[PDB]
Protein backbone atom coordinates (compact mmCIF):
# COMPACT_ATOMS: atom_id res chain seq x y z
CA UNK A 1 0.00 0.00 0.00
CA UNK A 2 1.09 3.37 -1.17
CA UNK A 3 -0.88 4.97 1.74
CA UNK A 4 1.23 2.98 3.94
CA UNK A 5 4.74 3.99 3.13
CA UNK A 6 3.61 7.51 3.43
CA UNK A 7 2.73 7.57 6.46
CA UNK A 8 6.03 6.24 7.56
CA UNK B 1 -0.70 13.42 25.11
CA UNK B 2 -2.08 15.70 23.01
CA UNK B 3 -4.79 15.94 25.85
CA UNK B 4 -2.52 18.01 28.44
CA UNK B 5 -2.36 20.74 25.65
CA UNK B 6 -3.67 23.72 26.33
CA UNK B 7 -6.29 25.76 24.03
CA UNK B 8 -3.73 27.92 23.09
CA UNK B 9 -1.16 25.45 22.86
CA UNK B 10 -3.76 23.18 20.43
CA UNK B 11 -4.40 26.25 17.57
CA UNK B 12 -0.61 26.97 17.68
CA UNK B 13 0.09 23.20 16.43
CA UNK B 14 -2.26 23.27 14.43
CA UNK B 15 -1.36 26.50 12.01
CA UNK B 16 2.32 25.46 11.94
CA UNK B 17 1.37 21.74 11.02
CA UNK B 18 -0.52 23.66 7.93
CA UNK B 19 0.12 22.16 4.81
CA UNK B 20 1.70 24.61 1.91
CA UNK B 21 -0.23 26.40 -1.33
CA UNK B 22 0.96 23.94 -4.52
CA UNK B 23 0.69 25.46 -7.69
CA UNK B 24 -0.75 24.02 -10.88
CA UNK B 25 0.81 22.85 -13.73
CA UNK B 26 -9.52 24.70 -21.69
CA UNK B 27 -10.87 21.23 -22.78
CA UNK B 28 -12.05 18.43 -20.36
CA UNK B 29 -8.94 16.39 -20.90
CA UNK B 30 -6.42 19.34 -19.70
CA UNK B 31 -8.80 20.30 -16.84
CA UNK B 32 -9.28 17.35 -15.25
CA UNK B 33 -5.19 16.55 -15.71
CA UNK B 34 -4.55 19.68 -13.95
CA UNK B 35 -6.70 19.04 -10.90
CA UNK B 36 -5.98 15.44 -10.35
CA UNK B 37 -2.53 16.60 -10.44
CA UNK B 38 -2.85 19.30 -8.12
CA UNK B 39 -4.61 16.83 -5.86
CA UNK B 40 -2.09 14.31 -5.69
CA UNK B 41 0.97 16.55 -5.14
CA UNK B 42 -1.52 17.76 -2.30
CA UNK B 43 -2.39 14.57 -0.89
CA UNK B 44 1.26 13.97 0.20
CA UNK B 45 1.70 17.00 1.90
CA UNK B 46 -1.85 16.09 3.67
CA UNK B 47 -0.35 12.92 5.21
CA UNK B 48 2.15 14.70 6.65
CA UNK B 49 -0.25 17.29 8.10
CA UNK B 50 -2.20 14.36 9.31
CA UNK B 51 0.74 13.17 11.88
CA UNK B 52 0.99 16.53 13.04
CA UNK B 53 -2.11 16.23 14.03
CA UNK B 54 -2.60 16.29 18.01
CA UNK B 55 -3.93 12.59 18.82
CA UNK B 56 -3.66 11.36 15.51
CA UNK B 57 -0.03 9.46 15.84
CA UNK B 58 -1.43 7.70 18.95
CA UNK B 59 -3.81 5.88 16.20
CA UNK B 60 -2.64 2.79 15.18
CA UNK B 61 -1.38 2.09 11.56
CA UNK B 62 -4.37 0.65 10.39
CA UNK B 63 -6.90 3.34 11.61
CA UNK B 64 -4.83 6.25 10.35
CA UNK B 65 -5.03 4.68 7.10
CA UNK B 66 -8.71 4.26 7.52
CA UNK B 67 -9.60 8.16 8.57
CA UNK B 68 -7.50 9.14 5.52
CA UNK B 69 -9.03 7.13 2.99
CA UNK B 70 -12.80 8.04 4.08
CA UNK B 71 -11.74 12.02 4.61
CA UNK B 72 -9.13 12.93 2.20
CA UNK B 73 -11.59 14.69 -0.50
CA UNK B 74 -13.16 16.49 2.29
CA UNK B 75 -9.67 17.71 3.23
CA UNK B 76 -8.88 18.50 0.33
CA UNK B 77 -12.40 20.38 -0.25
CA UNK B 78 -12.66 22.71 2.28
CA UNK B 79 -8.76 23.30 1.86
CA UNK B 80 -10.29 24.97 -1.19
CA UNK B 81 -13.25 26.44 0.31
CA UNK B 82 -11.21 28.31 2.46
CA UNK B 83 -8.71 29.48 -0.10
CA UNK B 84 -11.37 30.80 -2.05
CA UNK B 85 -12.85 32.94 0.50
CA UNK B 86 -11.19 36.34 -0.83
CA UNK B 87 -12.60 35.32 -4.07
CA UNK B 88 -15.99 35.23 -4.54
CA UNK B 89 -17.52 33.60 -7.64
CA UNK B 90 -14.38 31.60 -7.50
CA UNK B 91 -12.53 28.92 -7.10
CA UNK B 92 -8.95 28.78 -5.88
CA UNK B 93 -7.19 25.54 -6.82
CA UNK B 94 -3.91 27.25 -7.02
CA UNK B 95 -2.64 30.78 -7.36
CA UNK B 96 -2.13 30.28 -10.51
CA UNK B 97 -5.31 28.82 -11.38
CA UNK B 98 -8.55 30.59 -10.50
CA UNK B 99 -11.77 29.18 -11.72
CA UNK B 100 -15.19 30.22 -12.04
CA UNK B 101 -18.63 28.20 -12.62
CA UNK B 102 -18.37 28.33 -16.63
CA UNK B 103 -14.98 27.04 -17.14
CA UNK B 104 -16.18 24.25 -14.09
CA UNK B 105 -18.44 23.41 -17.23
CA UNK B 106 -15.57 21.87 -19.67
CA UNK B 107 -15.86 18.99 -17.91
CA UNK B 108 -19.49 17.11 -17.65
CA UNK B 109 -21.17 17.07 -13.80
CA UNK B 110 -18.49 19.02 -13.01
CA UNK B 111 -20.91 22.70 -12.44
CA UNK B 112 -22.93 21.08 -10.14
CA UNK B 113 -20.22 20.17 -7.88
CA UNK B 114 -18.55 23.99 -8.26
CA UNK B 115 -21.92 25.76 -7.41
CA UNK B 116 -21.78 23.99 -3.79
CA UNK B 117 -18.08 24.15 -3.16
CA UNK B 118 -18.80 28.41 -4.40
CA UNK B 119 -21.84 28.09 -1.71
CA UNK B 120 -19.57 26.90 0.90
CA UNK B 121 -16.84 29.46 0.41
CA UNK B 122 -19.61 32.19 0.40
CA UNK B 123 -21.08 30.78 3.89
CA UNK B 124 -17.65 31.00 5.16
CA UNK B 125 -17.31 34.50 3.83
CA UNK B 126 -20.75 35.36 5.74
CA UNK B 127 -19.64 34.19 9.39
CA UNK B 128 -16.29 34.86 8.30
CA UNK B 129 -14.72 32.09 9.29
CA UNK B 130 -11.44 32.84 11.20
CA UNK B 131 -8.06 30.31 10.17
CA UNK B 132 -7.44 29.06 14.02
CA UNK B 133 -11.82 28.20 13.26
CA UNK B 134 -10.59 26.57 10.10
CA UNK B 135 -7.88 24.53 11.16
CA UNK B 136 -10.21 23.34 13.98
CA UNK B 137 -12.50 22.03 11.21
CA UNK B 138 -10.32 20.37 8.67
CA UNK B 139 -8.49 18.51 11.99
CA UNK B 140 -12.24 17.36 13.15
CA UNK B 141 -13.18 15.94 9.18
CA UNK B 142 -10.04 13.67 9.63
CA UNK B 143 -10.78 12.43 13.35
CA UNK B 144 -14.57 12.05 12.54
CA UNK B 145 -15.65 11.11 9.17
CA UNK B 146 -14.07 7.85 9.74
CA UNK B 147 -14.57 7.24 13.60
CA UNK B 148 -17.46 4.79 12.66
CA UNK B 149 -16.30 2.43 10.23
CA UNK B 150 -12.96 6.60 23.42
CA UNK B 151 -9.28 8.53 22.53
CA UNK B 152 -10.49 10.12 19.06
CA UNK B 153 -13.86 11.49 20.80
CA UNK B 154 -11.98 12.95 23.75
CA UNK B 155 -9.49 14.74 21.24
CA UNK B 156 -12.79 15.65 19.26
CA UNK B 157 -14.17 17.01 22.77
CA UNK B 158 -10.52 18.67 22.73
CA UNK B 159 -10.91 20.62 19.21
CA UNK B 160 -14.27 21.47 20.75
CA UNK B 161 -13.15 23.14 23.79
CA UNK B 162 -10.43 25.00 21.62
CA UNK B 163 -13.63 26.13 18.91
CA UNK B 164 -15.22 27.58 22.48
CA UNK B 165 -11.99 29.23 23.67
CA UNK B 166 -11.23 31.22 20.53
CA UNK B 167 -14.77 32.81 20.20
CA UNK B 168 -14.45 33.30 23.75
CA UNK B 169 -11.55 34.94 22.98
CA UNK B 170 -13.69 36.78 19.69
CA UNK B 171 -15.83 38.54 22.37
CA UNK B 172 -19.11 36.35 21.89
CA UNK B 173 -21.64 35.68 24.22
CA UNK B 174 -22.19 32.45 25.96
CA UNK B 175 -25.49 31.98 23.25
CA UNK B 176 -23.62 33.55 20.53
CA UNK B 177 -20.87 30.87 21.19
CA UNK B 178 -23.66 27.86 20.83
CA UNK B 179 -24.76 28.96 17.83
CA UNK B 180 -21.38 29.55 15.83
CA UNK B 181 -20.32 26.60 17.05
CA UNK B 182 -23.48 24.82 15.59
CA UNK B 183 -23.34 26.55 12.50
CA UNK B 184 -19.82 25.78 11.62
CA UNK B 185 -20.42 21.91 12.28
CA UNK B 186 -23.64 21.89 10.20
CA UNK B 187 -21.73 22.75 7.45
CA UNK B 188 -19.16 19.68 7.57
CA UNK B 189 -22.41 17.84 6.73
CA UNK B 190 -22.28 19.27 3.10
CA UNK B 191 -18.83 19.56 2.97
CA UNK B 192 -19.09 15.50 3.19
CA UNK B 193 -22.23 15.50 1.01
CA UNK B 194 -19.84 17.20 -1.59
CA UNK B 195 -17.38 14.40 -1.15
CA UNK B 196 -19.71 11.68 -1.72
CA UNK B 197 -20.79 13.42 -4.83
CA UNK B 198 -17.62 14.24 -5.96
CA UNK B 199 -16.42 10.43 -5.54
CA UNK B 200 -19.05 8.94 -7.58
CA UNK B 201 -17.99 11.41 -10.35
CA UNK B 202 -14.03 10.93 -9.79
CA UNK B 203 -14.89 7.23 -10.04
CA UNK B 204 -16.95 7.08 -13.28
CA UNK B 205 -14.06 9.10 -15.13
CA UNK B 206 -11.70 6.54 -13.69
CA UNK B 207 -13.62 3.43 -15.40
CA UNK B 208 -4.60 8.72 -12.44
CA UNK B 209 -1.58 7.50 -10.40
CA UNK B 210 -1.40 4.88 -8.41
CA UNK B 211 -2.05 6.56 -4.93
CA UNK B 212 -5.54 8.28 -6.21
CA UNK B 213 -6.89 4.73 -7.23
CA UNK B 214 -5.81 3.42 -4.23
CA UNK B 215 -8.41 6.48 -2.19
CA UNK B 216 -10.68 5.59 -5.02
CA UNK B 217 -10.62 1.82 -4.68
CA UNK B 218 -10.82 1.73 -0.79
CA UNK B 219 -14.52 3.59 -0.98
CA UNK B 220 -15.74 1.07 -3.84
CA UNK C 1 -39.59 32.75 16.13
CA UNK C 2 -40.86 33.42 19.85
CA UNK C 3 -41.61 30.05 21.66
CA UNK C 4 -39.97 28.88 24.92
CA UNK C 5 -37.45 26.32 25.00
CA UNK C 6 -39.89 24.67 26.58
CA UNK C 7 -42.56 25.54 24.09
CA UNK C 8 -40.17 24.65 21.00
CA UNK C 9 -39.67 20.68 22.78
CA UNK C 10 -43.66 20.04 23.47
CA UNK C 11 -44.60 21.59 20.39
CA UNK C 12 -41.73 19.01 18.34
CA UNK C 13 -42.95 16.50 20.44
CA UNK C 14 -46.75 16.72 19.52
CA UNK C 15 -45.67 16.88 15.90
CA UNK C 16 -44.09 13.53 16.17
CA UNK C 17 -45.19 10.75 13.49
CA UNK C 18 -46.45 7.80 14.73
CA UNK C 19 -44.70 4.01 14.32
CA UNK C 20 -45.60 2.63 11.41
CA UNK C 21 -46.26 -1.22 10.96
CA UNK C 22 -45.12 -3.86 8.38
CA UNK C 23 -46.57 -6.33 6.17
CA UNK C 24 -44.43 -8.58 6.87
CA UNK C 25 -45.62 -12.42 7.55
CA UNK C 26 -43.69 -14.47 9.50
CA UNK C 27 -45.19 -17.66 7.30
CA UNK C 28 -42.99 -15.81 4.32
CA UNK C 29 -39.34 -16.71 3.81
CA UNK C 30 -36.91 -13.73 -0.74
CA UNK C 31 -34.39 -10.77 -1.86
CA UNK C 32 -37.26 -9.58 -3.78
CA UNK C 33 -39.78 -9.27 -0.97
CA UNK C 34 -37.71 -8.26 1.81
CA UNK C 35 -36.75 -4.87 -0.30
CA UNK C 36 -40.53 -4.62 -1.22
CA UNK C 37 -41.23 -4.79 2.98
CA UNK C 38 -38.88 -1.88 3.73
CA UNK C 39 -39.44 0.88 0.19
CA UNK C 40 -43.33 0.15 1.14
CA UNK C 41 -42.70 0.79 4.83
CA UNK C 42 -40.44 3.88 3.61
CA UNK C 43 -43.34 4.75 1.31
CA UNK C 44 -46.22 5.28 3.98
CA UNK C 45 -43.91 7.29 6.57
CA UNK C 46 -43.53 9.95 4.04
CA UNK C 47 -46.92 10.97 4.41
CA UNK C 48 -46.47 11.16 7.61
CA UNK C 49 -43.33 12.69 7.15
CA UNK C 50 -44.81 15.81 5.06
CA UNK C 51 -47.35 16.38 7.69
CA UNK C 52 -44.98 16.10 10.47
CA UNK C 53 -42.10 18.83 8.35
CA UNK C 54 -45.48 21.36 8.02
CA UNK C 55 -45.82 21.16 11.76
CA UNK C 56 -41.78 22.04 12.01
CA UNK C 57 -41.83 25.62 13.47
CA UNK C 58 -40.51 28.12 10.40
CA UNK C 59 -41.14 25.21 7.70
CA UNK C 60 -44.69 27.24 6.97
CA UNK C 61 -43.50 30.31 6.49
CA UNK C 62 -41.27 28.85 3.54
CA UNK C 63 -42.67 28.80 -0.06
CA UNK C 64 -43.69 25.77 -0.93
CA UNK C 65 -40.57 25.31 -4.03
CA UNK C 66 -38.30 25.76 -0.79
CA UNK C 67 -40.51 23.07 1.36
CA UNK C 68 -40.41 20.78 -1.30
CA UNK C 69 -36.12 21.37 -2.10
CA UNK C 70 -35.68 20.77 1.93
CA UNK C 71 -37.64 17.39 1.88
CA UNK C 72 -36.50 15.97 -1.79
CA UNK C 73 -32.86 16.41 0.22
CA UNK C 74 -33.93 15.12 3.66
CA UNK C 75 -36.21 12.87 3.44
CA UNK C 76 -33.92 9.11 3.10
CA UNK C 77 -31.81 11.22 6.39
CA UNK C 78 -35.05 11.79 8.31
CA UNK C 79 -36.43 8.21 7.85
CA UNK C 80 -32.77 6.98 8.95
CA UNK C 81 -32.63 8.63 12.22
CA UNK C 82 -35.91 7.71 12.73
CA UNK C 83 -34.85 4.32 12.35
CA UNK C 84 -31.74 4.75 14.33
CA UNK C 85 -34.17 6.10 16.84
CA UNK C 86 -36.45 3.68 17.26
CA UNK C 87 -33.31 0.84 17.29
CA UNK C 88 -31.83 2.42 20.52
CA UNK C 89 -33.23 -0.45 23.13
CA UNK C 90 -32.40 -3.06 20.47
CA UNK C 91 -28.42 -3.73 20.11
CA UNK C 92 -27.62 -5.44 17.27
CA UNK C 93 -31.21 -5.16 15.78
CA UNK C 94 -33.10 -2.62 12.98
CA UNK C 95 -36.50 -1.63 14.06
CA UNK C 96 -37.97 -0.73 10.78
CA UNK C 97 -41.23 -1.47 12.66
CA UNK C 98 -42.86 -3.59 15.62
CA UNK C 99 -43.09 -6.52 14.05
CA UNK C 100 -40.22 -5.91 11.59
CA UNK C 101 -37.05 -6.72 13.93
CA UNK C 102 -33.71 -7.31 11.55
CA UNK C 103 -30.03 -7.89 11.86
CA UNK C 104 -27.06 -7.87 9.94
CA UNK C 105 -27.45 -11.44 8.96
CA UNK C 106 -31.03 -10.59 7.43
CA UNK C 107 -29.18 -7.74 5.79
CA UNK C 108 -27.22 -9.95 3.28
CA UNK C 109 -30.01 -10.47 2.25
CA UNK C 110 -29.91 -7.64 -0.58
CA UNK C 111 -26.48 -7.27 -1.96
CA UNK C 112 -24.48 -4.37 -0.80
CA UNK C 113 -27.33 -3.82 2.26
CA UNK C 114 -25.11 -4.92 4.86
CA UNK C 115 -22.51 -1.68 4.35
CA UNK C 116 -25.20 0.61 5.18
CA UNK C 117 -26.72 -1.96 8.21
CA UNK C 118 -23.68 -1.80 9.87
CA UNK C 119 -23.63 2.17 9.80
CA UNK C 120 -27.15 1.78 11.04
CA UNK C 121 -26.55 -0.15 13.64
CA UNK C 122 -22.90 1.73 14.52
CA UNK C 123 -25.05 4.79 14.79
CA UNK C 124 -27.97 3.56 16.72
CA UNK C 125 -25.06 2.08 19.39
CA UNK C 126 -23.87 5.55 19.28
CA UNK C 127 -27.11 7.23 20.96
CA UNK C 128 -27.21 4.85 23.49
CA UNK C 129 -23.69 5.15 24.39
CA UNK C 130 -24.77 8.75 24.41
CA UNK C 131 -27.92 8.08 26.15
CA UNK C 132 -30.24 10.19 23.49
CA UNK C 133 -32.72 11.75 24.85
CA UNK C 134 -36.21 12.18 22.89
CA UNK C 135 -36.00 15.98 23.61
CA UNK C 136 -32.71 15.75 21.87
CA UNK C 137 -34.07 13.75 18.71
CA UNK C 138 -37.28 15.82 18.09
CA UNK C 139 -34.36 18.79 18.02
CA UNK C 140 -31.66 16.86 15.66
CA UNK C 141 -34.56 15.24 13.28
CA UNK C 142 -35.59 19.07 12.72
CA UNK C 143 -32.28 20.19 12.33
CA UNK C 144 -31.42 17.97 9.64
CA UNK C 145 -34.94 19.28 7.60
CA UNK C 146 -33.82 22.66 7.82
CA UNK C 147 -30.34 22.50 7.24
CA UNK C 148 -29.97 19.25 4.53
CA UNK C 149 -31.12 21.49 1.56
CA UNK C 150 -30.30 25.08 2.70
CA UNK C 151 -27.17 25.50 1.10
CA UNK C 152 -28.11 24.15 -2.52
CA UNK C 153 -33.81 36.44 2.34
CA UNK C 154 -35.61 33.05 3.84
CA UNK C 155 -32.03 31.73 3.55
CA UNK C 156 -31.34 33.66 7.41
CA UNK C 157 -35.03 32.59 8.53
CA UNK C 158 -33.94 29.11 8.19
CA UNK C 159 -30.74 30.21 10.08
CA UNK C 160 -32.60 32.26 12.36
CA UNK C 161 -34.51 29.04 13.77
CA UNK C 162 -31.65 26.88 13.27
CA UNK C 163 -30.04 29.01 15.79
CA UNK C 164 -33.00 28.57 18.45
CA UNK C 165 -33.60 25.21 17.67
CA UNK C 166 -29.56 25.17 19.00
CA UNK C 167 -30.33 27.41 21.91
CA UNK C 168 -33.22 24.66 22.62
CA UNK C 169 -30.80 21.75 22.46
CA UNK C 170 -28.42 24.15 25.09
CA UNK C 171 -31.28 24.31 27.09
CA UNK C 172 -31.93 20.53 27.30
CA UNK C 173 -28.40 19.98 28.92
CA UNK C 174 -28.61 22.68 31.28
CA UNK C 175 -31.89 21.29 32.67
CA UNK C 176 -30.16 17.74 32.86
CA UNK C 177 -27.13 19.24 35.05
CA UNK C 178 -24.95 19.14 32.74
CA UNK C 179 -21.85 22.02 32.92
CA UNK C 180 -20.93 24.90 30.04
CA UNK C 181 -18.20 22.69 29.25
CA UNK C 182 -20.18 19.47 28.83
CA UNK C 183 -22.98 21.81 26.86
CA UNK C 184 -20.75 22.14 24.36
CA UNK C 185 -19.08 19.04 23.79
CA UNK C 186 -22.12 17.03 23.62
CA UNK C 187 -23.94 19.66 21.30
CA UNK C 188 -20.99 18.86 19.50
CA UNK C 189 -21.50 15.58 19.57
CA UNK C 190 -24.86 15.02 18.39
CA UNK C 191 -23.75 17.41 15.55
CA UNK C 192 -20.84 15.37 13.82
CA UNK C 193 -23.74 12.36 13.87
CA UNK C 194 -25.28 14.33 11.56
CA UNK C 195 -22.59 13.88 9.31
CA UNK C 196 -22.65 9.89 9.02
CA UNK C 197 -26.29 10.29 8.89
CA UNK C 198 -25.66 12.36 5.42
CA UNK C 199 -22.73 9.98 4.60
CA UNK C 200 -25.84 6.34 4.92
CA UNK C 201 -27.93 8.53 2.67
CA UNK C 202 -25.60 9.30 0.09
CA UNK C 203 -25.02 5.76 -0.13
CA UNK C 204 -28.54 4.78 0.26
CA UNK C 205 -29.18 6.89 -2.75
CA UNK C 206 -27.00 5.39 -4.55
CA UNK C 207 -28.29 1.20 -3.59
CA UNK C 208 -32.09 2.81 -3.82
CA UNK C 209 -31.38 4.01 -7.58
CA UNK C 210 -29.32 1.11 -8.43
CA UNK C 211 -32.37 -1.18 -7.44
CA UNK C 212 -34.97 1.27 -9.52
CA UNK C 213 -33.12 0.15 -12.70
CA UNK C 214 -32.79 -3.13 -11.56
CA UNK C 215 -36.54 -3.18 -11.47
CA UNK C 216 -40.79 1.29 -5.82
CA UNK C 217 -44.01 3.55 -5.54
CA UNK C 218 -44.51 6.41 -7.59
CA UNK C 219 -44.09 9.19 -4.60
CA UNK C 220 -40.43 7.75 -3.70
CA UNK C 221 -39.57 7.46 -7.21
CA UNK C 222 -40.08 11.81 -7.49
CA UNK C 223 -37.78 11.75 -4.65
CA UNK C 224 -35.33 9.65 -6.43
CA UNK C 225 -35.11 11.72 -9.73
CA UNK C 226 -34.96 14.86 -7.62
CA UNK D 1 -45.59 16.61 -8.15
CA UNK D 2 -47.01 14.29 -5.50
CA UNK D 3 -44.81 15.74 -2.93
CA UNK D 4 -46.26 19.30 -3.79
CA UNK D 5 -49.91 17.92 -3.64
CA UNK D 6 -49.30 16.28 -0.07
CA UNK D 7 -47.85 19.61 0.74
CA UNK D 8 -50.74 21.40 -0.45
CA UNK D 9 -53.45 19.44 1.30
O1 LIG E 1 -10.07 17.22 -7.47
S1 LIG E 1 -11.10 17.97 -6.89
C1 LIG E 1 -10.86 19.12 -5.79
C2 LIG E 1 -9.54 19.58 -5.24
C3 LIG E 1 -8.39 19.25 -5.89
C4 LIG E 1 -7.18 19.68 -5.41
C5 LIG E 1 -7.11 20.46 -4.30
O2 LIG E 1 -5.84 20.87 -3.85
C6 LIG E 1 -8.27 20.81 -3.66
C7 LIG E 1 -9.47 20.37 -4.15
F1 LIG E 1 -10.58 20.68 -3.57
C8 LIG E 1 -12.27 19.63 -5.49
C9 LIG E 1 -13.35 18.80 -6.41
C10 LIG E 1 -12.61 17.78 -7.26
C11 LIG E 1 -13.06 16.77 -8.27
C12 LIG E 1 -12.11 16.35 -9.16
C13 LIG E 1 -12.40 15.43 -10.14
C14 LIG E 1 -13.67 14.93 -10.22
O3 LIG E 1 -13.97 14.01 -11.21
C15 LIG E 1 -14.62 15.35 -9.33
C16 LIG E 1 -14.33 16.27 -8.36
F2 LIG E 1 -15.26 16.65 -7.53
O1 LIG F 1 -35.77 1.62 3.07
S1 LIG F 1 -34.62 1.93 3.77
C1 LIG F 1 -34.52 2.53 5.26
C2 LIG F 1 -35.66 2.89 6.14
C3 LIG F 1 -36.94 2.57 5.81
C4 LIG F 1 -37.95 2.95 6.64
C5 LIG F 1 -37.68 3.66 7.77
O2 LIG F 1 -38.68 4.07 8.62
C6 LIG F 1 -36.41 3.99 8.08
C7 LIG F 1 -35.43 3.61 7.25
F1 LIG F 1 -34.22 3.94 7.57
C8 LIG F 1 -33.02 2.70 5.55
C9 LIG F 1 -32.15 2.18 4.26
C10 LIG F 1 -33.16 1.72 3.20
C11 LIG F 1 -32.91 1.22 1.83
C12 LIG F 1 -33.86 0.49 1.16
C13 LIG F 1 -33.61 0.07 -0.11
C14 LIG F 1 -32.42 0.40 -0.69
O3 LIG F 1 -32.15 -0.03 -1.98
C15 LIG F 1 -31.49 1.14 -0.03
C16 LIG F 1 -31.76 1.55 1.24
F2 LIG F 1 -30.90 2.26 1.90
Amino acid sequence: KILHRLLQ
Amino acid sequence: LALSLTADQMVSALLDAEPPILYSEFSEASMMGLLTNLADRELVHMINWAKRVPGFVDLTLHDQVHLLECAWLEILMIGLVWRSMEHPGKLLFAPNLLLDRNQGKCVEGMVEIFDMLLATSSRFRMMNLQGEEFVCLKSIILLNSGVYTDHIHRVLDKITDTLIHLMAKAGLTLQQQHQRLAQLLLILSHIRHMSNKGMEHLYSMKCLSDLLLEMLDAHR
